[PDB]
């Protein structure tokens, strides 16, 4: 529906000084889905590329990888190792 | 040989006029009134049948 | 009926940089508005036809869009 | 604000348009404001590579034959 | 306008070069001739004899393009008073120098040949090779014989951009106290420090280019209208603007400046008296903001995936 | 609580539900939807940083959709990425 | 299938391996995979030479020129 | 001029053969090379990155393919 609150929260993270206007907030949260939408159509597509059944994270750093230009595809899947080297420390 | 539109003559189409500005409610749905968007089969459906008709390309 | 004002021409003429048009080009712009509108709302209403509803709403569009490459 | 092509003959061109294919249809005033800023952003691209092939072949008056050309370029014939 | 006559030297032989096509065209027909250094200013003939004169102090900016990256090499001479020659009468006169293309043969009558591999590109950079070193022995022999009095200039075409300013899209190359473009005849030229200010027009979400309006010092000259500058080329200027540092704003809506200057004409006072060059510079209320108090009460639905 | 897990304020659990109710394959992993919201808020705290940072510029604290224009337009890799969208105003 | 005499087979596959080497070096591809590079290679090329002489008789003028390339790139979005 | 500069003049004019281009001028080799190898970095990138979560380092024709549809 509306992520607005983890938006909020990052931008407290990085600038807490700062807010935002309903209107760039909307923009916001229909652009966030629309690049969820993107790559999730582009790892569904690998789900029947390499024939696997399932996604594993390997599929969404290809399509992180894939989607992005080159200074943004590695500092992507920079973070996304990072998550999953925290959520596989238990 | 041709129109301009550098110079005079610009300003006057950019007038601000309240009876074309604006928009009516003919066929607008009431803000009141809730509607629910589509589901994931229901649109990859119509999207795979409007693909293969745009292959075919009927209507013409 | 074809029911584009004239000066909305010469202000689209205006912010893509156009300096000099002549007296035939409306009826193109008009034709080729009419091209994008009736796939576009085909597109659209084929969304809400398989919505199981009447209803146009802006997801509609934006999911129309988003065929070809525009989100 | 200054604004480009006023919402109503766009909304009238657009219902009539709609109505060629389907009747009895329930508008969103922000599916018709998404419409018309769509069609006004990719009408200002296609007007910018028009000028641009004008530009190009040595006139200063825009033709009809700029536009076919812009669009068989981008691919949108068929 | 008047002139000054040319004079010649025979106590010494004086610089020489051959094989420059004259541009203008003096007759209809294109023609080719050669270039020599006097006392006063250039001399130019032909095989047809015609005698053009080019006085040194005459010369404002002397351009110079060379002949790697284009198929022509362009010496560029900007006049302070046109001369007539020819029953025609310029104020941009260049010499130009060709290196040699393939215009045609396409398989219609395309010899075999090509597939010979003749490997004639070497024999290509020999021949730019002669001509560039000719040509800076010709640069700095006429640098000594001019005692410095003017110089010429070499146009940055690395940082240089991409700009349509008249009827023709080409490219635009700034120089060392110039900006101009003499491969597309017409040529184009302009002094930077002639320039008060630079507006830019059509600057916007997204689009392919934008338009760009050069205003001058003076007011009964019309500004220059550069169209069709790409958006990869909108800073890279700014890197060049804080180089000779003149000022530059910017505006989405493009301009009426024939009522502009007719208005900077007829009454100057008005203009600086309201602030002068101050026009290149609610919205809550057209936009609400994000009340930070509105939340989704579902939390912890997660659910479980298992191993 | 997966996504204190995780390390990171997205949603993973919702990511992975959302991911799993539109339907794309048979079968959705464990470890998908954590690097997918780890792209996820990599990508809106940078595009947040940028916002802030052309907010901070304007000498303003809320972000407007102007100023989400000038970030990304000062941007070459999401001017190659996401220069093809359509936001005019609301 | 009809794309073949345009390009040598060796500078193609020199140049295979200048690109090669800049982003993972010591890969290997079949002798399918060249041939359908080259295929597609052949093919965009000829799909943009056809525009670019498409631009440049619009010109007035029959020649290409590399105005017509840049023209038909930029229409294009390289 | 890098290790190689790229492809030959013939090789060019065959391409232009195909087309329904005429009267070639001097300048389109080195804008053709160096839209060439642009389009080539763009496409390969994505080869290498499809052999690469193949997990193997083998480069067919079949990464190719998919390469070509996904650009479209």
């Amino acid at each position: 529906e509306s992520y607005s609150i983890y938006v909020y929260k990052v931008l407290k993270q990085v600038h807490p000084d700062t807010g935002i206007s309903s209107k760039a907030m909307g923009i916001m949260n229909s652009f966030v889905n629309d690049i969820f939408e993107r790559i999730a159509g582009e790892a569904s597509r690998l789900a029947h590329y390499n024939k696997r059944s399932t996604i594993t994270s390997r599929e969404i750093q290809t399509a992180v990888r894939l989607l992005l230009p080159g200074e943004l595809a590695k500092h992507a899947v920079s973070e996304g190792t990072k998550a999953v080297t925290k959520y596989t420390s238990s | 040989d041709g129109e301009e539109l550098i110079g005079d003559g610009m300003e006057r189409d950019y007038r601000a006029i309240p009876e074309l500005d604006a928009y009516e409610a003919e066929g607008l749905a009431l803000d009141d009134e809730d509607v629910e968007e589509l589901t994931a089969s229901q649109r990859e459906a119509a999207e795979r049948a409007m693909r293969q008709r745009d292959r075919e390309a009927g209507r013409g | 009926i074809q029911g584009i004002t004239k000066p909305a021409i010469r202000r689209l003429a205006r912010r893509g940089g156009v300096k000099r048009i002549s007296g035939l080009i409306y009826e193109e712009t008009r034709g080729v508005l009419k091209v994008f509108l009736e796939n576009v709302i085909r597109d659209a209403v084929t969304y809400t036809e398989h919505a199981k509803r009447k209803t146009v709403t802006a997801m509609d569009v934006v999911y129309a869009l988003k065929r070809q490459g525009r989100t | 604000t200054e604004l480009l092509i006023r919402k109503l003959p766009f909304q009238r061109l657009v219902r009539e348009i709609a109505q060629d294919f389907k009747t009895d249809l329930r508008f969103q005033s922000s599916a018709v404001m998404a419409l018309q800023e769509a069609c006004e952003a990719y009408l200002v691209g296609l007007f910018e590579d028009t000028n641009l092939c004008a530009i190009h072949a040595k006139r200063v008056t825009i033709m009809p034959k700029d536009i076919q050309l812009a669009r068989r370029i981008r691919g949108e014939r068929a | 306008v008047k002139q000054d006559s040319l004079v010649i030297n025979l106590n010494r032989s004086n610089p020489k070069l051959k094989d420059l096509y004259i541009r203008p065209n003096i007759a209809q027909k294109r023609m080719q001739g050669s270039l020599e250094a006097h006392v006063n200013g250039f001399r130019f003939t032909s095989v047809r004899g015609d005698k053009v004169d080019i006085l040194y102090n005459n010369i404002k900016h002397a351009l110079f393009q060379p002949c790697d990256g284009e198929m022509i090499i362009v010496l560029h001479f900007h006049l302070k008073n046109a001369i007539m020659f020819g029953k025609k009468r310029h104020t941009d006169v260049q010499f130009y120098t060709e290196v040699g293309e393939i215009t045609t043969d396409l398989g219609k009558h395309q010899h075999m040949h090509d597939r010979d591999d003749l490997y004639a590109e070497q024999m290509e950079r020999e021949m730019r090779h002669k001509l560039k070193t000719a040509f800076k022995n010709f640069i700095e022999k006429v640098e000594a014989l001019t005692k410095e009095e003017l110089e010429f200039e070499v146009p940055f075409r690395d940082l240089g951009f991409n700009g349509a300013p008249y009827r023709s899209t080409c490219l635009l190359q700034p120089t060392s106290s110039a900006l101009v473009n003499a491969t597309e005849w017409p040529p184009f030229v302009v002094t930077l420090d002639e320039v008060e200010l630079i507006h830019f027009e059509r600057v916007q979400f997204h689009l392919k280019n934008f338009d760009m309006v050069i205003v001058y010092k003076d007011y009964s000259k019309k500004v220059t209208m550069i169209n069709a500058i790409p958006v990869a080329s909108l800073d890279p200027i700014k890197e060049w603007l804080n180089s000779c540092d003149l000022k530059y704003t910017e505006g989405v809506q493009s301009l009426n400046w024939t009522k502009i200057m007719k208005t900077i004409v007829d009454d100057p006072e008005g203009f600086f008296e309201q602030g002068g060059w101050s026009f290149l510079e609610e919205s809550e209320i057209e936009d609400e903001t994000f009340n930070p108090s509105e939340d989704d009460y579902e939390e912890e639905e997660e659910d479980s995936d298992e191993d | 609580t997966r996504s204190s897990r995780a390390g990171l304020q997205f949603p993973v659990g919702r990511v992975h539900r959302l991911l799993r109710k539109g339907n794309y394959s048979e079968r959705v992993g464990a470890g998908a939807p954590v690097y997918l919201a780890a792209v996820l808020e990599y990508l809106t705290a940078e595009i947040l940083e940028l916002a802030g940072n052309a907010a901070r510029d304007n000498k303003k604290t809320r972000i407007i959709p102007r100023h989400l224009q000038l970030a990304i337009r000062n941007d070459e890799e999401l001017n190659k990425l996401l220069g093809k969208v359509t936001i005019a105003q609301g």
